[PDB]
């Protein structure tokens, strides 16, 4: 009915974001009636008597949780079933509980996470939590997967003395916490030997579906608490239904009404446009190094190459660069010739004035030159600092498209801010995909506000947070406004080739007020708005126009000479033709080339052998 | 006060900090920048 | 048991093979210890005595069952125990019993099929069968699926009476015959609501796993009776284990280590040589229209057209030809430009003398000319006829490859018999991928049993029936033997061109005894024991060779210039040059070719100005 | 004795044939051929 809300979720891990409040502040903005964090659930540096009553509505944490350095007193995550493990913390654990005392060694006391019964990938680990109650009487055997049960490191103490008691109705005394609604709920370890996986009770009549995570309101597929793998609408499939299936009779291939396609963990019924559609039926961010992307079909796909690829450059944050931070001066070495970053971009501060913790030397701006190759970025472009001594993002301005298939985030394709440019520059930038555009913290930009953003979206939705740019009457004071030569769709700055649209015509890749009709140095014509030179052959008309076309065969006077429906410098003297017999021609009375006489071998001034003489 | 090693690790005015609890070292950002070595601004709030 | 023993099934419905006797010989030839029956089961004209015992070891029947027309008593089908109906009798019913009764109204009595549980598809007719006994009381809505029992027509006449009954333990009087054992074996109807398909009894811990059909011997995937539909070795899948699975977190496509392909209804490791491997994970027997068959390094793949593929010709008895049994005067039109038949090819008597019952014209022998395109055929070739005034199977004289993706009776991929000709002519045929090759009944047929056929097979088991054609003794009698430019390979006739393989070299399509090097007109080089003419260029030398190579870089002497390394007839004079600057030559001493003066627009028959007169 | 029709229904010298029983028409094919009209040489089986 209702789709699950979702957050980001942060990953900082023992790093404390400001003070205790703006630390909690900012814990309470990413979770604040959150019900499954797709990334990590990470509680840390909570104080006493803070209200984490919010911690309620999360359901499921897709990364791991980690909660330490707490000297707050009870954390609720109550409503918290299941902990995926997508990521570990320490490269270990789906869940670490650590060191939640305060310096009088009261801390944590109480976690009530009753309806934790399962823990896909990953091990667990408590460690030096003195007021923690009741949580050392889990059979943790139950929650979590055995191929991890090893790699299980945890100890309590009860240094407080003020825990309770679990209520007889806990099963083997377990319990998270106090009252009959804390008790341990085993959906694991008590199963029929014929039970697949989870299951509601200890009768065989009770097992859950093999694709069910905690547990289960019914045996069959649709009656899960939570999907194992895919999510397809109501029920929880092990696979998303195949485009195509494999006709055993006619060892042929056939479709599949009930096809869906593959995109994350759900299963749905198309591809969002920004991705990549794959035979297969799934939605993916990349090709394999055997292909590129075709669009035109009405969607991105993925098509093999003729002979060798074009090189594919991993944007700063996958493979080759999963930790590398930002483009440094170390990586930069494998973004030579770029035109597609199949990733992210991240201009960093720390880049420029060099990271010694990192090892790597300070980045010369000279070298960002580099980037001019690029074309489309498929991820998102994040820059928080840029050379002073350049006054625009010069580096992008051949960028074309920013696809968003990630953003930082996962919200924001496009970030400008704590820069000192005066204008943007991206000339070429005509789509953005996905994803939402900040551009501020800039002092010196005056462009920005004037560009038509709503026109350069392609999803539902795509906001565009422009502010604390000094200059919405200031920069027009110092004249620094969109050209006259710029129609009202905006401008990336002053210079006529800065503009979106043209008011008039066009000179290639800068805007103008006429066409060279009639007079001007080059002769041209005119069609959709762009400017032309006619083919050198066409005789400057001072009167009226001077050509129809790009072609020779346009003009309405030649400069020279006339071979047929062309307009020719001078008359052919040596070209191929049939039989492998050469051509010579001449010039007549109107300037017209004919065909010379065929025995005329060098040539002929004149018609026949009255023309080429000895 | 952190080692010669974490010098600098900490970015956008960070202060680094040893977790003596924890045997671990952390950043102590500034407000609005966040990540493990404070390397983000937020963007999702303001500027 | 692991695998099972496989028949291919009849197909002639109410069609009598030959006498009584002749009949049930061929039904008991067909059905001896099979245990899969992968087409029809049609037992009929089975008269009385004879035993029908060998049908106790059939336990699947993938098609329908036909049990008309049988005065014999008893038909012990008790260890069948599915119907697939991958095909239906009178475009309705998997399973047809059909007046079974003697002259005297006394026939088939007793049809013990205790263990037939399931019948995927189709529905069931019974009629006209008085000694019929206990059948009449079988509940067939859990035999049946529910979208068939509507095309049920099917009722009992007891107008005799020696039937005895149900023993009392049958659950509703249910019996296929005397006995306890003989008690329909409900497995569907008794199931429990939290069963989704099959199950072992009524209590929900017998519930069958979902990929069932007959029922089951445990809840789990590897404790089916039969697969309902594909079999992945131990145990029942709905879809073989696909070649790469989704990552629903990297957003990316990773590879399935338990990675199986689709062939027929079983799951492979990999694909049969001959048949073609998509990117699916599955075998095929066709591209589709959209792409060609692609070699790979050692497996048949399908890629993509660059445009209007080549016309795919769909073989007689499939598409477009279900019904036509050979090639005739009015399909003959759909073969006209073809390269590769995607089918099977039937040559029949009745194409050539006209079918009055098709309404179809006798074919005009001088259109099989139209094959001659035909390069290779995916199926198998049939031919049990032809033009008598040919003597020679010309029309597939460009016929390179035999797949055999599928054969008659399912075993031979090459059939020529009863025919008249002389000589094969296959002088093209270079492979037959799989399926055996017989060549009988050809009375004065020579060459047939020369072919190294070790050669073009290219499978495992592939054998060779040719008997009953001329004598060896008599061919090498009339002097109709292999020609001694003919390798040991053999002949596919008299001519030098029938060779397999060559004794010394070839021209092109022919052998030779050797290769035109110190005479001969047209002089040649030896590669490959293959014979190719130099470059004219190259002046014929009555002592030494001639040249080393196709091109002119490997001529000893040039017959009239040298440009260079390359021999050339005249010297350039015309070719585009450098900055425009088009390029004079002229010859001298040796005839070699050197640059004229840049001043000689008309060329120059000597060096610098003073070889350019006026 | 089958109709007009059918004549020429069964091949390789097969005669036609009215089942009254089913009410329809058959073919009586010669040993050595199958087929629903005799019209498939028994491959696996002599020449
Ligand atoms: C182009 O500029 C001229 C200036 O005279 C103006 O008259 C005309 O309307 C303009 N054309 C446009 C805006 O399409
Ligand atoms: C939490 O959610 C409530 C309900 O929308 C909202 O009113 C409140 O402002 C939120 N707290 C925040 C954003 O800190
Ligand atoms: C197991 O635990 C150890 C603890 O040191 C950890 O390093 C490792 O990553 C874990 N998993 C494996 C597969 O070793
Ligand atoms: C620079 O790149 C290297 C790897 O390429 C990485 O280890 C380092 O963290 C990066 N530095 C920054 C500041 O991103
Ligand atoms: C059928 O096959 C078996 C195989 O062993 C053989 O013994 C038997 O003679 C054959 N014929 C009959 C009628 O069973
Ligand atoms: C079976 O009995 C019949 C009686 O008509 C007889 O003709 C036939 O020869 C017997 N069959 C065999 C295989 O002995
Ligand atoms: C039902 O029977 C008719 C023949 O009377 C057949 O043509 C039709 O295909 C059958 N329907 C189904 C669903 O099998
Ligand atoms: C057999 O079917 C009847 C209904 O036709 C039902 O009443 C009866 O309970 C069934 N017998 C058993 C043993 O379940
Ligand atoms: C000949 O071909 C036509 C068209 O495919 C078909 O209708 C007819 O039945 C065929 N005749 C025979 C004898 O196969
Ligand atoms: C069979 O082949 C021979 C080859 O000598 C040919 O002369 C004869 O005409 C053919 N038979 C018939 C009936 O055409
Ligand atoms: C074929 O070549 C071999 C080797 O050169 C030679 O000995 C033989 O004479 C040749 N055969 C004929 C028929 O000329
Ligand atoms: C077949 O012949 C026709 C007529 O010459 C020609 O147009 C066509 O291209 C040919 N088909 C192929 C595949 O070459």
């Amino acid at each position: 009915l209702e789709e699950k809300k979702v957050c980001q979720g942060t990953s900082n891990k023992l790093t404390q974001l400001g003070t205790f409040e703006d630390h909690f502040l900012s814990l309470q903005r990413m979770f604040n009636n959150c019900e499954v964090v797709l990334g990590n659930l990470e509680i840390t540096y909570v104080q006493r008597n803070y209200d984490l009553s919010f911690l309620k509505t999360i359901q499921e944490v897709a990364g791991y949780v980690l909660i330490a350095l707490n000297t707050v007193e009870r954390i609720p995550l109550e409503n918290l079933q299941i902990i995926r493990g997508n990521m570990y913390y320490e490269n270990s654990y789906a869940l670490a509980v650590l060191s939640n005392y305060d310096a009088n060694k009261t801390g944590l006391k109480e976690l009530p996470m009753r309806n934790l019964q399962e823990i896909l990938h990953g091990a667990v680990r408590f460690s030096n939590n003195p007021a923690l109650c009741n949580v050392e009487s889990i059979q943790w055997r139950d929650i979590v997967s055995s191929d991890f049960l090893s790699n299980m490191s945890m100890d309590f103490q009860n240094h407080l003395g003020s825990c309770q008691k679990c209520d007889p109705s806990c099963p083997n005394g377990s319990c998270w916490g106090a009252g009959e609604e804390n008790c341990q709920k085993l959906t694991k370890i008590i199963c029929a030997q014929q039970c697949s996986g989870r299951c509601r009770g200890k009768s065989p009549s009770d097992c859950c579906h093999n694709q069910c995570a905690a547990g289960c309101t019914g045996p069959r597929e649709s009656d899960c608490l939570v999907c194992r793998k895919f999510r397809d609408e109501a029920t929880c499939k092990d696979t998303c239904p195949p485009l195509m299936l494999y006709n055993p009779t006619t060892y042929q291939m056939d479709v599949n009404p009930e096809g869906k396609y593959s995109f994350g963990a759900t299963c749905v019924k198309k591809c969002p446009r920004n991705y990549v559609v794959t035979d297969h039926g799934s939605c993916v961010r990349a090709c394999g190094a055997d292909s590129y992307e075709m669009e035109e079909d009405g969607v991105r796909k993925c098509k093999k190459c003729e002979g060798p690829c074009r090189k594919v450059c991993n944007g700063i944050g996958i493979g080759e660069f999963k930790d590398s931070l930002s483009i440094n001066a170390t990586n930069i070495k494998h973004f030579k010739n770029c035109t597609s970053i199949s990733g992210d971009l991240h201009i960093l501060p720390v880049a420029f004035r060099g990271d010694s913790f990192t090892h790597t030397p300070p980045l010369d701006p000279q070298e960002l030159d580099i980037l001019k190759t690029v074309k489309e970025i498929t991820g998102f472009l994040l820059i928080q600092a840029w050379p002073e001594n350049r006054t625009d993002l010069h580096a992008f301005e051949n960028l074309e498209i920013i696809r968003g298939r990630t953003k930082q985030h996962g919200q924001f394709s496009l970030a400008v801010v704590s820069l000192n440019i005066t204008s943007l520059g991206l000339r070429s930038l005509k789509e953005i995909s996905d994803g939402d555009v900040i551009i501020s913290g800039n002092k010196n930009l005056c462009y920005a506000n004037t560009i038509n953003w709503k026109k350069l979206f392609g999803t539902s939705g795509q906001k565009t947070k422009i502010i604390s740019n000094r200059g919405e009457n200031s920069c027009k004071a110092t004249g620094q406004v969109c050209h006259a030569l710029c129609s009202p769709e905006g401008c990336w700055g002053p210079e006529p080739r800065d503009c979106v649209s043209c008011r008039n015509v066009s000179r290639g890749r800068e805007c103008v007020d006429k066409c060279k009709l009639l007079e001007g140095e080059p002769r041209e014509f005119v069609e959709n708005s762009e400017c032309i030179q006619c083919h050198p052959e066409c005789l400057p008309q001072a009167m009226n126009i001077t050509c129809t076309g790009r072609g020779p065969d346009n003009c309405i006077q030649c400069a020279h000479y006339i071979d047929g429906p062309h307009c020719v410098k001078t008359c052919p003297a040596g070209v191929m033709g049939e039989n492998n017999t050469l051509v010579w021609k001449y010039a007549d009375a109107g300037h017209v080339c004919h065909l010379c006489h065929p025995n005329c071998t060098y040539g002929c001034t004149g018609p026949g052998l009255e023309g080429c003489p000895t | 006060e952190c080692p010669l090693s974490h010098d600098g690790y900490c970015l956008h005015d960070g202060v680094c900090m040893y977790i003596e609890a924890l045997d671990k070292y952390a950043c102590n950002c500034v407000v609005g920048y966040i990540g493990e070595r404070c390397q983000y601004r937020d963007l999702k709030w303001w500027e």
